[PDB]
Formats: C-alpha cells, sequence, structure tokens
C-alpha cells in the first residue's frame, strides 16, 4: 500500500490532497525508489535491470516510456504492471518482455523501433 | 463540472465531477536533490473549500516543494525574498535541532511551522504525514496560528512573516499548560469513533480554549465524519479543520464555556 521499494519509507501531506511519495535511499531514485542509480552492468536476462542507461548500440537515444509514441507500443509507462516492469517516466534500457538483453524503443526515421541497448553485463 | 483526472504516472481522463465536488485541482510535488530532481502531479475533481497553496522545506540537502492549485470552471486544471527556518521529521532534523535556513522564493510565502500528530497504534491509520515541518509557504487562513487536539491528535500551524519568525523549539503537546477549559473528545461516526460511550471529557491545553464539534464528510471514502475537541479561536473558522482531518463541507461549532459541545447540545443535519 505505501508504494515504495528498496529502502524508502513513503510520506504524505494532509494539506495537499494527502498526496503520497517516497523518501529515498542514497543509491536509489524514482517516484517509487525504483531507479537504481549505482548499478552499471546487467544481471542476467536483464529483466530485473533498473539502473539508468539511455543510449543504445548505435549511440542513439531511447524514447521515454512515457512519451506519446511509446504509448502506442506494447510496453509503456501507463500500463498496470509498469512499476513492476521497471517502466517509468524515463528512457532507460529495460527488458520487460524477457528478450535476450535489455532494449528500448528508439526513434528511427518515422517509426519507434526496438533496439538492443548498450550496457554490458558482468562478464 | 468536469475536471481533468490525471494519475501520477501520466495517465489522464476526464472526470465528471460528482455530487457537490465543484473544484478542479492540480497538486504538484517537486523534489530537488543535489543537482537532481523529480516532480509528481495528480489532478482531480476535488472538494470545494480548497484553495491554492504551497509548502517547501529542507530535509538534509533534499528540498521538497508542495503546491496545489484550484479553479472554478470546466477543465481549468487541464493546461500547464523572505527568510524562514526549515526542517522535517523525515531526517529528524527537527527533533534533533538540525534547523536550516530557507530563503522563500516568492513575495507571498511566509515562515511556517506545522505539527501533525496522531496517536493511535501501529498499522493502517496514522497517515504518512511528516509530523514536524518547518519552512516557506502559504496555507489556509494564514498569518496566524491555529490548532486542535483531542484524545488522539494534535494539529498545529504557525503562519507569520518576519525573518526566521518560525524559529524556536519543537512544539509538543504535553509542553503546553492546561488552560482550564475541558471539552468532549471523540472522532468518527455516531456508530464508531463518536458513539455516546467513546465520547468523553478532556483537558484543553495551550491556546486551544474552545470546545469544538465538527461534522462533515470523510472524503477519503464518505461515511460522514464527526470530530469533537479543543480548538483555537482560528480553527473554529474558514474550515481550517477540514485540512487536518481531510474533510469536506464541514459545519463547525465553537463554544467557549467548559464542557459545552456535549452531544445533546448539538445543532445538526
Ligand atoms: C488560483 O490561482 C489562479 C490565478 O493565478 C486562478 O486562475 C484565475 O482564474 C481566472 C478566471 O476565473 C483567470 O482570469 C483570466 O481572465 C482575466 C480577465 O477576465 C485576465 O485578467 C487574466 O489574464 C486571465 O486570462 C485567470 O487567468 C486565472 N489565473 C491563473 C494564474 O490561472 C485560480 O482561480 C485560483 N484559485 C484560487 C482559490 O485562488
Ligand atoms: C485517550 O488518549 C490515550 C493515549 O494518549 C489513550 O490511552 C492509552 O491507551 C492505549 C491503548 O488503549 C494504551 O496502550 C496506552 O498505554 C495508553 N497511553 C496513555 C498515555 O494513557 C486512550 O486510549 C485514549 N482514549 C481514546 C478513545 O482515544
Ligand atoms: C461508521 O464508520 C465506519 C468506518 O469508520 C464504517 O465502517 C464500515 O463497515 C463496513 C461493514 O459494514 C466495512 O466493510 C467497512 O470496511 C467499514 N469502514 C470503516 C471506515 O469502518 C461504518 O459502516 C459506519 N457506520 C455507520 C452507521 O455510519
Amino acid at each position: 500500500n505505501c508504494d515504495c521499494l528498496n529502502g524508502g519509507t513513503c510520506v504524505s501531506n494532509k494539506y495537499f490532497s494527502n498526496i503520497h511519495w517516497c523518501n529515498c535511499p542514497k543509491k536509489f531514485g524514482g517516484q517509487h525508489c525504483e531507479i537504481d542509480k549505482s548499478k552499471t552492468c546487467y544481471e542476467g536476462n536483464g529483466h530485473f535491470y533498473r539502473g539508468k542507461a539511455s543510449t543504445d548500440t548505435m549511440g542513439r537515444p531511447c524514447l521515454p516510456w512515457n512519451s506519446a509514441t511509446v504509448l502506442q507500443q506494447t510496453y509503456h509507462a501507463h500500463r498496470s504492471d509498469a512499476l513492476q516492469l521497471g517502466l517509468g517516466k524515463h528512457n532507460y534500457c529495460r527488458n520487460p518482455d524477457n528478450r535476450r538483453r535489455p532494449w528500448c524503443y528508439v526513434q528511427v526515421g518515422l517509426k519507434p523501433l526496438v533496439q538492443e541497448c548498450m550496457v554490458h553485463d558482468c562478464a | 463540472l468536469r475536471c481533468m483526472q490525471c494519475k501520477t504516472n501520466g495517465d489522464c481522463r476526464v472526470e465528471e465531477c460528482a455530487l457537490g465536488q465543484d473544484l478542479c485541482r492540480t497538486t504538484i510535488v517537486r523534489l530537488w536533490e543535489e543537482g537532481e530532481e523529480l516532480e509528481l502531479v495528480e489532478k482531480s475533481c476535488t472538494c470545494s473549500e480548497k484553495t491554492n497553496r504551497t509548502l517547501s522545506y529542507r530535509t538534509g540537502l533534499k528540498i521538497t516543494s508542495l503546491t496545489e492549485v484550484v479553479c472554478g470552471l470546466d477543465l481549468c486544471n487541464q493546461g500547464n525574498y523572505l527568510e524562514c527556518i526549515s526542517c522535517g521529521s523525515s531526517d529528524m532534523s527537527c527533533e534533533r535541532g538540525r534547523h536550516q535556513s530557507l530563503q522563500c522564493r516568492s513575495p507571498e510565502e511566509q515562515c511556517l511551522d506545522v505539527v501533525t500528530h496522531w496517536i493511535q497504534e501501529g498499522e493502517e491509520g496514522r497517515p504518512k504525514d511528516d509530523r514536524h515541518l518547518r519552512g516557506c509557504g502559504y496555507l489556509p487562513g494564514c498569518p496566524g496560528s491555529n490548532g486542535f487536539h483531542n484524545n488522539d491528535t494534535f494539529h498545529f500551524l504557525k503562519c507569520c512573516n518576519t525573518t526566521k519568525c518560525n524559529e524556536g523549539p519543537i512544539l509538543e503537546l504535553e509542553n503546553l499548560p492546561q488552560n482550564g477549559r475541558q471539552c468532549y473528545s471523540c472522532k468518527g461516526n455516531s456508530t464508531h469513533g463518536c458513539s455516546s460511550e467513546e465520547t468523553f471529557l478532556i483537558d484543553c491545553r495551550g491556546p486551544m480554549n474552545q470546545c469544538l464539534v465538527a461534522t462533515g464528510t470523510h472524503e477519503p471514502k464518505n461515511q460522514s465524519y464527526m470530530v469533537r475537541g479543543c480548538a483555537t479561536a482560528s480553527m473554529c473558522q474558514h474550515a481550517h479543520l477540514g485540512d487536518a482531518f481531510s474533510m469536506c463541507h464541514i459545519d463547525v461549532s465553537c463554544c467557549t464555556k467548559s464542557g459545552c459541545n456535549h452531544p445533546d447540545l448539538d445543532v445538526q443535519y
């Protein structure tokens, strides 16, 4: 019920429509303390990847999972499991569908496109 | 009325404002860490009697900024130099005397000290309210003080404009001398929280010398709340009490003689 993850006791305020948010740990970020600020490498499938990696293999930037276009696609930040998935308001390599390594949608010419991302794993 | 209902994630909607809703709200939480920041926004048909406002405070090097703003008509929520003391209970900077300076960035926002204190027990209940907060801002009724307490809550706000006008020691309830008035305490509904046998006499402390009865709705899901206790003069007006108890459409009554505000002295409906 109190949304957060990792460390992150959650906090609210009676004055402002009792809105709730997270007080976050040193190594964490995000609305819900979800983003992992430290972690460089990925951990396997890269499914549980959280850290903040923006670009991809060709050097191009990921579109934000909350962007108007990525909202057309199958994986976006408006979906019920978005928190669980690691899909926030950001452009970070993520592997929600259990593909090989983490990816993200990347604007190429006129269409969003999956692109295997940067970020080597531990190896 | 219909307002724009935006979830925190970005997801919007258009909300048909329900019976006696009558206000569009946009609430904004903006956090700034060292060079680092985010912001959350909700939007919704809200209770009337709300109003534009702001709160901001240092906790560590983090700086939290609340703001909420309201407007009359349809889909209006749709589009886009003063010094104060600052601290919170997140990092216990308030209780541990780590008070920091906070320059207000606005003409209208003044020094603030807020006390939200719930007694209760443990789990579900006791809102996540920081419970000690100090910094720049503008809030209901303002420059002034008001408070309420009863057997299980103490709310207090101190609003003023002079350099570090909000300094001082942490304000705890048992640090405030009995004032001599005694008023019934209870809080819930005639079934629970304020049935005859849960409502009982208590010792008003500090500036809260009026016996209070408030009836309203409990907008976090209805049920039509009641609240009895020791109020300051101020809280007895302009529905400041709603904010403490998150209530809507409150009728409050304030008698200045000890022990009035007994149940059977009530006006009602
Ligand atoms: C909270 O603050 C808002 C003001 O900053 C305010 O919105 C004001 O609402 C009116 C309409 O009722 C707008 O009027 C506009 O119309 C007049 C001419 O009639 C112009 O002078 C203005 O330039 C403007 O176009 C205001 O624009 C609008 N102001 C803002 C900033 O949005 C809310 O109503 C306020 N709610 C409370 C409780 O104070
Ligand atoms: C009046 O307020 C006090 C708490 O300050 C309540 O008394 C305590 O009751 C709880 C649980 O019932 C005990 O665990 C505590 O030991 C008591 N603390 C003190 C300081 O006495 C009392 O329950 C209150 N009555 C209502 C209806 O809220
Ligand atoms: C008095 O208020 C309580 C809530 O404090 C109401 O409670 C509900 O009772 C139903 C079962 O009938 C439960 O499913 C809800 O979870 C309870 N909610 C709460 C908040 O307790 C109760 O119905 C109210 N009774 C009257 C007569 O108003």
